[PDB]
DNA sequence: AAAAAAAAAAAAAAAA
RNA sequence: UUUUUUUUUUUUUUUUUU
């Protein structure tokens, strides 16, 4: 037989120094790290669509019960969880008439219609930000479903409903959050179906997006995102050592310019003088020509890693003692030679590659349940298989539906001991501030890096983008 | 002295609010007694409740809800609380907490109908603030607030019944160990004998052209039929290599490199798997990159191997279990197998629409858990067996590779229970 | 124009 | 785009051989 060693589930710290493996359970009992007095929310959308948002906000003011509390914890209400005040009273509402959205949406050109629809919302948001006295913490952008289902690529407008730009991305969300980057306005896009879906029904009459049993989790993952965007700390990691910066590189394709040009983006995590965690993006997007390189040539590699090290020195004082450059692609020697040069003598630079491609799947002998989450099949000192997706007993179910696929972790460069590499990625899979779940399937460096790349490659006019995730997730 | 707070409620219905309130109050420093708190029960709890109410309780909180309104145990506890209130000469003893909106104040219990209640119906936090303020006003006994007590109690009782436990479990993977390889990899000097504009994928045994050397594990004259010119080839022109050294990694040279000699084995093994599937007379569904093989409706006796069904019906769509095999030499010599589900409308011809195929695959895999994947995968593998313990893939008239029909079993020292 | 061993973009379903 | 997960589609590149 071949041994598989299990890594203890990481604990995330909450208010009053309390630790808990689960984010929802720990947050519902101990509260968040910082005190947000209240969320002055701004609302933009149809006047008809404002009613749905008001109803949902009044709903989440009250406790919400899900089908099986053991599988997923119930929601005790926004104020009970967060100690932060959020009513439907005090929302600044900017009206978007149905005629306005019908003016642009019913167009033959998809890119033109998407650009106009994004401009329609962003102009009102900017006007409210600049020329209105009312202060709003976060702008909830309610979008209808006709716009949603015909404002993304590959959406063919039917001929009977066509009534009547190309430098940008045809995706509403990406372009939307890209064009607001210069103004630094935290926003949260909502579909009318994500909101009170019960009105929207299919042909059979049932809701299309039935969230009847998952209502509590929906409230959990909306309230946490709203709290994060307003400047609140939901939770933090506890087992991360001092002097360890991580950084995660993801390469995205850029189609607006001729040749994909393969922009590179990064997300950075470390600790502070004290105990505070810093999870901020570190993006200066360094474009890489050639169609399928995905390998960053030495000048921009030096730029990326020098920015990463300086952003750590500026906040802690001295250089990280071990940088764990995680990435979803393998490293050829060209980056690492450049990377070594900028790094000092004391810093131990490590490049770790994480992949889901490898087709290994563990099927347990008996029982209708999948492998326990935390098992690591260590192939050797440099490579290993880790099951970040799987069963954890507290949530009563697996994180996946079928038998989950493990993460292929290989220490491509540097030396690093494999146990610590496997013990930090599992820890990283818990800081997904975009969702209030038990744990993530992939480390949040490679996830928030992917998101920040998908947002920063939609607009070419961006310059010195914000590094806070409020403006990205 | 009386320094404990009693919380009456309906046990099978109001666990969520009672749990939240108790775990909050304990963290705030208030001694709390509740039936959901203590883990395990015995016959003694009936007298325990009465003695606690009559001798230790300082405040009696009644969770008022449509369930707890007319619950016999709740009513008995409320009556004992009323008697204790009369005895103690303290009017502000029972503090009802209404948490249900469908329970109007005009339909609450007679023992409560006269009592001012704290409103939890709209916001729980406002109700908790009211509870705390009433407790400081009435000077309820209190200790210094310590959330760690609530954390300890939560870990001890509630994250407690479902925890990591140590007990060894064996796991079944989708990796099939390879028992043996031929002794040597043969580099035939065919040259002009094999036509330059010829395809090696139609030739009988696996063979890939490298430089001017046909890379295969077969014997030199195994390839006479498709290559009639190869009748007069000299066997001394082969550069046969000790394959075991290649797997170890010792061999490397200008002629061939371990990186480029081990990538030529997996192509041979992959084509050999394809040829074995063709020999097994199982059909194929072409995917984006890989070719997967599924079994017809009727080839197996009653469309099932062993006691496990591999072909079934879903309305008019006959779902077919499929596998795909790929060889990787990096970790171990392994022929990995993947699980795939494909659908047919008549049991013989595949549906060409990708959208309906994907939708049907998702709908059918909706309810297939671990045991429904492992069982079918091992059943298909056992159906592919040549013997009781292993099956061979043909790489020559005399050369074969034995691949186990038993997937690589791993071992874990941690597991759990349903 | 093939091969494997590595790559990202995109859409559809189903639970959490 | 509240999420997360699992597939199916294409495409592409590199190292190499003619
Ligand atoms: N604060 C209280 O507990 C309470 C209760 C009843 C009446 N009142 C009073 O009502 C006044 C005049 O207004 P009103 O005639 O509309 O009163 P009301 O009886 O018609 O209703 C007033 C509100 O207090 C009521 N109430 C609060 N707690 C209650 C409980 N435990 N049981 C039953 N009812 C409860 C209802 O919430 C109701 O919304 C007073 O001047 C006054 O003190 C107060």
């Amino acid at each position: 037989m071949k041994e598989l060693i299990y890594i203890e589930e990481p604990k995330i710290l909450f208010a009053h120094g309390q630790k808990c493996t689960d984010a929802r359970d720990g947050l519902a009992l101990f509260g968040p790290l910082n005190n947000l007095y209240g969320i002055k929310s701004g609302v933009i959308g149809t006047k008809q669509g404002l009613k749905i948002f008001r109803d949902y906000l009044d709903h989440i003011q009250k406790p919400i019960y899900n089908s099986n509390s053991i599988t997923r914890p119930m929601f005790p209400g926004f104020e009970a969880v967060f100690d932060c005040k959020w009513e439907s009273t005090g929302i600044t509402f900017k009206e978007v008439t149905n005629e306005d959205i019908g003016k642009f949406l019913y167009n033959s050109s998809t890119h033109k219609r998407t650009y106009d629809l994004v401009s329609l919302f962003i102009d009102k948001i900017i006007s409210a930000n600049k020329n209105e006295d009312e202060n709003v913490d976060v702008w909830f952008v309610i979008v209808p479903d006709e716009i949603y289902k015909y404002c993304r690529p590959n959406s063919v407008l039917p001929k009977e409903m066509v009534q009547t730009t190309y430098n940008y991305d045809a995706q509403f969300h990406d372009q939307f959050k890209a064009r607001l980057l210069k103004h630094t306005i935290p926003t949260q896009i909502f579909r009318e179906s994500t909101l009170a879906w019960r009105d929207f029904k299919n042909a059979f009459g049932l809701p299309i997006r039935d969230f009847s049993k998952i209502e509590g989790h929906l409230a959990w993952t909306i309230s946490t995102a709203a709290f994060y965007k307003a400047g609140g700390k939901p939770w933090k990691l506890s087992d991360v050592r001092n002097g360890v910066c991580y950084l995660g590189l993801v390469y995205k394709k850029v189609e607006k310019s001729k040749n994909p040009r393969n922009a590179c983006c990064a997300a950075q995590m470390f600790l502070d003088n004290g105990d505070g965690t810093v999870f901020k993006g570190e993006v200066g997007p360094w474009y890489n020509p050639k169609n399928g390189q995905y390998h960053l040539e030495p000048k921009e590699a030096k730029a990326l890693l020098s920015q990463s090290l300086q952003s750590y020195k500026e906040q802690i004082g001295e250089y990280p003692k071990e940088v764990f450059i995680h990435a979803k692609t393998r490293f050829n020697h060209q980056e690492w030679d450049a990377f070594l040069e900028v790094t000092p003598k004391e810093t131990n630079l490590v490049g770790v590659t994480i992949s889901k491609t490898k087709p290994l799947k563990l099927y347990k002998t008996e029982g209708d349940y999948t492998i326990l989450r935390g098992n690591a099949y260590v192939v050797n000192e440099r490579s290993a298989f880790l099951w970040t997706v799987g069963y954890v007993p507290k949530i009563q179910t697996a994180l996946s539906m079928e038998v989950p696929n493990p993460l292929f972790i290989e220490i491509n460069k540097g030396e690093a001991d494999i146990k610590q590499v496997l013990k930090d990625i599992l820890s990283l899979t818990k800081l997904n501030y975009n969702a209030c779940i038990f744990a993530d399937g992939e480390p949040v460096t490679l996830r928030f890096a992917d998101k920040i790349g998908e947002i920063l490659t939609a607009s070419t006019d961006i310059k010195t983008p914000p590094l806070a995730f409020k403006y990205y997730i | 002295m009386r320094n404990k707070i009693f919380i009456s409620h309906a046990t099978p219905d109001d666990n969520d609010f009672t749990r939240w309130l108790a775990l909050k109050l304990i963290g705030l420093g208030y001694e709390v007694w509740c039936d959901i708190l203590f883990l395990d029960k015995g016959v003694d709890f009936w007298s325990n409740i009465e003695k606690v109410i009559r001798e230790d309780t300082c405040k009696f909180l009644l969770v008022s809800s449509s369930y707890s309104n007319q619950r016999e145990g709740v009513l008995k506890e409320l009556a004992v609380a009323a008697k204790v209130k009369k005895q103690l000469k303290d009017d502000k003893f029972i503090i009802p907490l209404a948490i249900d909106e469908q329970l109007s104040y005009d339909d609450i219990n007679i023992d409560i109908v006269r009592l001012n209640a704290i409103d939890f119906k709209m916001s729980w936090a406002r109700g908790l603030k009211d509870i705390l303020e009433a407790f400081e006003k009435q000077k309820v006994p209190k200790e210094v607030a310590d959330a760690s007590k609530s954390n300890l109690l939560y870990q001890q009782i509630f994250l407690h019944d479902k925890s990591v436990i140590e007990k060894e479990e064996i796991y079944d993977s989708n990796w099939l160990s390879i028992l043996s390889f031929p002794e040597e990899l043969r580099f035939h000097e065919y040259n002009w004998m094999l036509p330059k504009r010829f395809d090696v994928r139609e030739l009988t045994f696996p063979a890939v052209r490298y430089k001017n050397y046909l890379c295969t594990f077969a014997w030199a004259y195994d390839f006479t039929y498709h290559l009639p010119k190869t009748e007069t080839y000299h066997k001394s022109k082969t550069i046969r290599i000790p394959t075991e050294e290649i797997l170890s990694g010792s061999y490397d040279s200008n002629f061939i490199r371990n990186a480029e000699c081990k990538r030529l084995i997996v192509q041979l093994l992959n084509k050999a798997f394809e040829l074995r599937m063709k020999d097994k007379e199982v059909q194929e569904y072409e995917m984006s990159n890989k070719t997967a093989y599924w079994l017809e409706k009727g080839k197996l006796e009653k469309d099932k191997f062993e006691k496990t069904m591999l072909v079934g019906k879903q309305k008019d769509k006959n779902w077919h279990f499929a596998i795909s095999g790929a060889s990787k030499l990096y970790p171990f010599p392994v022929l990995m197998i993947s699980s795939h589900i494909f659908f047919t409308a008549d049991g013989k011809k595949l549906i060409d629409s990708s959208s309906v195929q994907h939708s049907s695959r998702r709908r059918q895999g909706k309810n297939w858990w671990n045991n429904t994947w492992r069982t079918k995968l091992l059943a298909f593998i056992k159906y592919l067996s040549d013997d009781d313990t292993s099956f061979y893939l043909e790489m020559g008239s005399e050369e074969k590779v034995f691949v186990s029909n038993e997937p690589v079993k791993f071992k874990g020292n941690v597991s759990y229970n349903i």
